[PDB]
RNA sequence: AAAA
């Protein structure tokens, strides 16, 4: 497990913090615009065989969070209070030196700080005779000052440098998601490489949302759904990150929408070996 | 019927114990003229065989096998075609029930302090604990009245014997804190289980149904809620979130209702239902399991198909035996085999749907939509338009609940029939319900009461009861969130308040009973179910008394009870009368409790139209922040920090800094006024607090300001806890927006 | 299709008070620092806003430049309560009347929803301008640090006509003089449009120069002052390898009305080149 | 999610 590291260097808020199947959408959406229509589907075709990238997770200046296996949920007595059992429990991100501590169920810390806030800001609408107003509210993800968003690339090298490094300088002016016409998705973007120390098990969580093949051990359902040239993408059931499957690739599916191109909804896991408990 | 003789007799076998408190007539002899006299007038022999379970249990008059014979061949047991095996079986099993369910009423939370004798009608004397052989006696009269009239029946004496018999203990020990009702229910409980488990005399004798897997407790939990209740936009009344708190509820009792009558229980099985989350004890034969996991399976899919993954239902049992159900050495076992049925609800709950197995397949009907109140996914029509403003679609249980909150106030309980009926309103996943306006179905849910009028003698009586209190509008309904914003102290704002008992799973893990769980989780229930509208009808004052008000206490507040159920509630209402409401349900919980049990509240002050979804996730944000810190806190105001406060400390704070400058109802003290850029500039010098605490140019300022608080302690600073600066915002920010803003 | 992104970058000058407020009015802050900061769509909308006026008096004057203009009246749609009927203002958002074209190919020749960015109905025509969120520049982060006050507290008041009754009230504005830090990213998605894209949008902005941007701005509350630091061209051939082909205009001291003339035909000589 |  060494991957690709893609630091998302923020310049203003985003929408949210983007899943795997809306980092693939833009990927794609970058490489129809600066190679062609017939590299899009060579992209698709190293996803298929090869390579797979993982949902987004906030840094906090070099600090790498990871999201918590759902591994520790079954068994958090047999790690052991009551007040720090609930407290672990409750908790989304784990750092990356306690996420490598509860992979293979040893006692682990919570962060104590979230990277970011969801504030939301009330604007207005207001018609160019009488100036008369209308409010509605609008959430985003407002971030401190070192902090920001990352994902993790494995596979080759080729793909990664004729495709998502492309992609990551063309969705640096043309943002992930959002209102990024007032300058909401935008970013500057850097590449490190991250090491995971992981146990190497039948049991994998996933990293990226993962649409699965297969019923999977432990798992959190997601119901989402996209929007595609103007088209509704139908809700699909992802399962959410931080998940266990067992030799489940997962699966991009294409849809149909009524456009020129099919549309395919990236549905594939990013495995790391996960130790479980008895069930 | 012996399957219900059994229940009834486990239901009146220590029934002898109130007619011997009140020294009328050897404790059961004494308590079996009770029923024998009353077999007579106002009855029929019903009663007369129902006596051998009173001069029968408790080891008085069991013995050698043959007083029982000719006694019972002295009462008729083919009258009522009763077999001289089936009666004496059913003594027998009676007698284990309460064998294994047993092991002034002195309250569950403090066992020092005692309850005085009551009725139960949530409006008039909130039991508060405290510290004669005449009262037993009228007990008695009126409890003679009660059982000469009523049906015999076991729905019908449940809601008779829980008027009566709630603050009455039933073994007079010292800290005895089991009521008598519930070791009579959890009894009867008991015998149907070990009857529909089959087992007999020559197993009560030979010492067999003990250390045998034979009981089986079920317990059931909703998972999801807060995103079925609150996730709902703009559109959507007060009156429809006031619908869908009693439409979850509806859901809930109808898998409670299935479970007992499919697995034929009576309603004593059913340990709790409160707060979404049941518990029952039922038999273990395996013409059982297969009937819980069609329903298991039933309930899932009608969850699935109906509301998409959204909320879900996680039923589990286990296998336990009757020697699980009491304490062995210091060694709990009843809690023991309560950890060992969370692990099963915890690892099925990250399984969310797995029952479907159709769940992760793609294969999707064309042309979806989204209803614009609850975002739901309907295929190319379906949505129905909306009778409040005809241009916008919904689905159509929208509108099923847009017409429920209509028909709240009108509305004396539910009757429970086959889904495809006439004037079904909602649907649960098996029954239709169709409202009980001012009599049909086979089982009738009736809401805030015991008392059976209008329902027949073939229908099944279920009380249950909920928090409802609202402000009416000038029509006969519900309030909307206009009328209540408009009728405040200070400005228009909407106060809405969520908050919990802390660490109550921690109490209920330490009963080691199931006679005194239900009692502990019926008291816990009763208090946010009954004595919180009593409240706001503005009752227990001398137990309440001082709280910060802004204004007197009206006769008829404006306040709507959203929800108020097992530990937690969500109200709105007049938001500077959801304030003294905060304080004044903490000083009645505090006296209801013996002072054992706390509780958090987080507050919000909103605009009267705003999104629900975004009112609910700022209090329920402000609860786990008024929670994680010190659980027994207020989060009384919005507040900036370099956040919440204790009770105890806000209410000393407010005998000192607020009545030297409020005077009362809205308007500041002599000679304050025309000073009211005196109280918002301090917030200035508060104000430079947070920007350095280190820095000491806010004491000076201050001295500066009322010469035109003042100074420092070490007190503050002997391990560094914020100043007495700090401390004066939620008190001057209150009297700030309740004082002309 | 897509040439290139041109980036502008500069530096807004709050030479009056800037005030936006956050609905005793504050102003907005970043929830993090505390610092104030222009949002993106507060100066996008106000540029709309401008230029929507300054079209709705030449839909007579530029009908055979852009067509589709041709399709309507000079006017709002507020009184006959139908949209699109043919006047100009004619989508109804919540209660207030905007022009917003209703498809794609309607919208590719009205110049300011081909700039703006339409909505319609199947079509959505999405934008072609990212106006980017504007924070303090440095040296104001410094004078931040130093204990200055970035913010006022200015104290106004109502008055009574006949007995001069004082009604005061507060506003919570920006310290003038303070400094902004802009960018506004064009994207090249047809290589005909840009050159009166980019004018149209200078032209937005020089109508902000003599407006206002926020709050009481006839009160004296806006007099925003662009200054420009550099243009950047950013071609399709530098998306795909990383060189430095990007032309860089410099335009360092140099305001809008003096960009629009001096530049256009001398400062894009080099672009124009390129395509 | 501290039995909503
Ligand atoms: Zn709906
Ligand atoms: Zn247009």
């Amino acid at each position: 497990p060494k991957f690709i590291a893609v630091k998302l260097i923020p310049k203003g808020p985003f929408r949210d913090i983007p899943r795997a199947d809306t980092l693939f959408g833009a990927i794609g959406n970058a490489i129809s615009a600066i190679h062609g229509q017939s590299a899009v589907e060579e992209l698709v075709d190293a996803f298929v065989g090869g390579a797979r990238i993982s949902s987004a997770f906030p840094y906090s200046g070099d600090t790498y969070y990871l999201p918590k296996p759902l591994s520790v949920e079954p068994a958090l007595e047999g790690i052991l209070r009551y007040t720090t059992a609930k407290r672990l429990r409750k908790a989304k991100y784990l750092d990356l030196k306690n996420f490598e501590l509860a992979l293979r169920l040893r006692p682990f810390t919570i962060p104590e700080e979230i990277p970011y806030a969801r504030v939301d800001v009330p604007r207005v609408v207001l018609d160019r005779v009488t100036q008369d107003s209308s409010i509605y509210f609008w959430e985003e993800i407002r971030f401190r000052e070192k902090s920001g968003v990352y994902f993790l690339y494995s596979g080759p090298r080729e793909v990664f440098d004729g495709y998502i490094a492309p992609a990551m300088r063309f969705l640096g002016d043309t943002g992930i998601g959002g209102k990024s016409t007032w300058g909401a998705g935008l970013f500057e973007v850097e590449f490190h490489e991250m090491k995971i120390d992981a146990p190497g098990s039948e049991y994998s969580v996933t990293l990226s949302n993962a649409l699965p093949t297969k019923t999977p051990v432990l798992w959190r359902l997601l119901r989402k759904g996209g929007w595609s040239f103007g088209r509704r993408k139908p809700r699909m059931t992802f399962i959410a990150e931080g998940s266990i499957v067992k030799n489940d690739p997962g699966g991009m599916e294409r849809l149909e929408l009524g456009l020129s191109h099919e549309v395919y909804v990236y549905g594939l896991t990013f495995p790391l070996g996960v130790e479980l408990p008895e069930g | 019927e012996i399957d219900e003789l059994t229940a009834l007799g486990g239901l009146l076998h220590d029934i002898g114990k109130p007619v011997q408190r009140a020294g009328l007539y050897d404790h059961s002899t004494q308590g079996a003229r009770f029923l024998r006299d009353l077999a007579e007038n106002t009855g029929r022999a019903e009663y007369e065989l129902l006596s051998l379970f009173s001069e029968f249990h408790h080891k008085g008059h069991m013995k050698n096998d043959e007083l029982m014979i000719r006694r019972i061949k002295e009462l008729s047991p083919e009258r009522f075609g009763l077999t001289m095996e089936d009666v004496l079986n059913a003594l027998w099993i009676v007698y284990e029930a309460d064998n294994l369910a047993s092991g002034p009423l002195y309250s569950v939370f403090n066992p020092g302090k005692a309850y005085p004798w009551a009725e139960l009608d949530f409006e008039k004397e909130l039991p508060v604990p405290g510290d004669r052989s005449q009262d037993y006696r009228e007990l008695v009269k009126r409890l003679w009245e009660e059982l000469s009239k009523a049906k015999l029946r076991s729905d019908r004496l449940l809601p008779v014997l829980e008027k009566y018999l709630t603050f009455v203990s039933s073994v007079t020990s010292e800290g005895n804190i089991i009521s008598l009702y519930d070791h009579m229910r959890m009894t009867s409980a008991i015998a149907l289980a070990m009857l529909r488990a089959g087992c007999t005399a020559e197993d009560v004798r030979s010492g067999r149904c003990r250390k045998e897997k034979r009981f089986l407790l079920i317990e059931g939990d909703f998972s999801g809620i807060q995103d079925f209740i609150y996730r709902v936009s703009g559109k959507g009344t007060l009156k429809y979130l006031r619908a869908r708190s009693a439409y979850l509820e509806l859901i809930g009792w109808d898998v409670v209702l299935e479970i007992l009558s499919r697995l034929g229980l009576t309603r004593a099985n059913v340990v709790f239902n409160a707060g979404g989350h049941f518990m029952i004890i039922a038999q273990n034969t395996p013409d059982a399991v297969k009937e819980l996991e069609e329903i298991r399976a039933k309930a899932v899919e009608w969850l699935y198909r109906e509301f998409e993954s959204d909320l879900y239902l996680a039923i589990e049992w286990e296998p336990v035996s009757g020697r699980e159900f009491g304490r062995e050495g210091g060694k709990n076992l009843f809690a023991e085999a309560r950890k060992r049925l969370k692990h099963k609800l915890t690892v099925r709950k990250l399984k969310r749907f797995g029952e479907i197995k159709g769940l992760f397949e793609h294969g999707h009907t064309e042309r979806l939509a989204e209803c614009p109140v609850c975002g739901r996914e309907l295929p190319e029509g379906k949505l129905e338009p909306s009778a409040s403003d005809p241009e916008t679609k919904v689905c159509p249980t929208c509108n099923r609940l847009v017409s429920l909150g209509g028909n709240l106030p009108k509305l004396l309980g539910f009757g429970r029939t086959a889904k495809n009926d006439a004037g079904v309103l909602v649907e649960g996943p098996f029954s239709g319900f169709v409202p009980y306006l001012q009599p049909v179905g086979e089982q009738i849910l009736v809401k805030n009461t015991l008392n059976p009028g209008e329902i027949p003698e073939s229908a099944q009586f279920v009380p249950y009861f909920v928090a409802d209190y609202f402000k009416k509008d000038p029509k006969g309904g519900v309030a909307t969130f206009e009328e209540l914003s408009m009728a405040s102290t200070g400005t228009r704002r909407l106060g809405v308040m969520k908050g919990d008992v802390d660490r109550l799973g921690e109490f209920f893990s330490s009963m080691d009973s199931p006679s005194k769980l239900a009692t502990a989780s019926r008291f816990m229930d009763y208090f946010f179910k009954g004595y919180i509208g009593a409240i706001i009808e503005g009752k227990f004052g001398y137990i309440i008394g001082d709280v910060p008000s802004l204004r007197d206490w009206p006769e008829e507040p404006d306040i709507v009870v959203v929800y108020a159920g097992g530990d937690a509630f969500f109200i709105v209402g007049a938001w500077d009368q959801i304030f003294e409401l905060a304080f004044r349900v903490r000083r009645a919980f505090n006296a209801y409790t013996g002072g054992k049990l706390t509780l958090s509240v987080g507050l919000g002050y909103f605009d009267e139209r705003t999104p629900i979804y975004r009112m609910a996730d700022v209090v329920s944000e402000r609860l786990d922040t008024a929670k994680d810190e010190g659980r027994n806190r207020v989060f009384v105001v919005g507040r900036s920090r370099p956040l919440s406060y204790e009770w105890n400390h806000y209410e000393e704070l407010w005998r000192t800094y607020a009545p030297r400058i409020y005077a009362g109802n809205g308007r500041l003290k002599g000679k304050l006024e025309s000073k009211k850029g005196l109280l918002w500039k301090l917030l200035e010098i508060r104000e430079l607090y947070v920007r350095d605490p280190n820095d000491v140019r806010w004491a000076y300022l201050t001295a500066y300001l009322l010469g035109r608080l003042v100074g420092i302690d070490t007190k503050a600073v002997e391990r560094k806890e914020p100043q007495p600066v700090y401390w004066v915002d939620g008190v001057l920010k209150i009297v700030l927006m309740a004082v002309r803003r | 299709r897509f040439y290139g992104k041109i980036v502008i970058k500069g530096k807004i000058k709050a030479v009056t008070g800037l005030h936006i407020g956050s609905q005793d009015n504050p102003v907005i802050k970043d929830p993090h620092t505390g610092l104030p900061y222009i949002p993106g769509s507060s100066l996008k909308g106000r540029l709309r806003s401008l230029f929507e006026i300054l079209v709705n008096s030449r839909l007579g004057e530029w009908r055979e430049k852009y067509p589709s203009l041709a399709n309507y009246s000079p006017g709002s749609c507020r009184p006959d309560n139908q949209e699109n009927c043919g006047k100009f203002f004619n989508r109804k958002i919540n209660r207030g009347w905007i022009h917003v074209c209703p498809d794609y190919e309607t919208a590719l020749a009205c110049p300011v929803c081909r700039l703006f960015g339409a909505s319609g109905k199947e079509s959505n025509f999405p934008s072609r301008i990212i106006v980017r969120d504007a924070f303090l520049t440095k040296e104001w982060e410094e004078k931040w640090r130093a204990g200055e006050a970035i913010t006022e507290a200015k104290i106004e008041v109502g008055i009574d006509r006949v007995t001069s009754q004082a009604n005061p009230r507060t506003n919570e504005r920006v310290v003038a003089g303070a400094e902004f830090e802009f960018e506004i990213i064009y994207n090249v998605e047809n290589t005909t449009h840009w050159r009166d894209d980019i004018k149209n949008l200078l032209t937005a902005m020089a109508l902000l120069e003599d407006s206002y941007l926020g709050g009481s701005g006839s009160r004296g509350y806006g007099k925003v002052k662009f200054i420009f630091d550099s243009f950047e061209f950013r071609p399709l051939d530098y998306y795909r390898t990383g060189k430095d082909e990007d032309i860089v205009s410099i335009d360092a001291r140099e305001k809008s009305v003096s960009d629009i003339l001096s530049g256009f035909d001398s400062l894009f000589s080099e672009v124009e080149g390129k395509l």
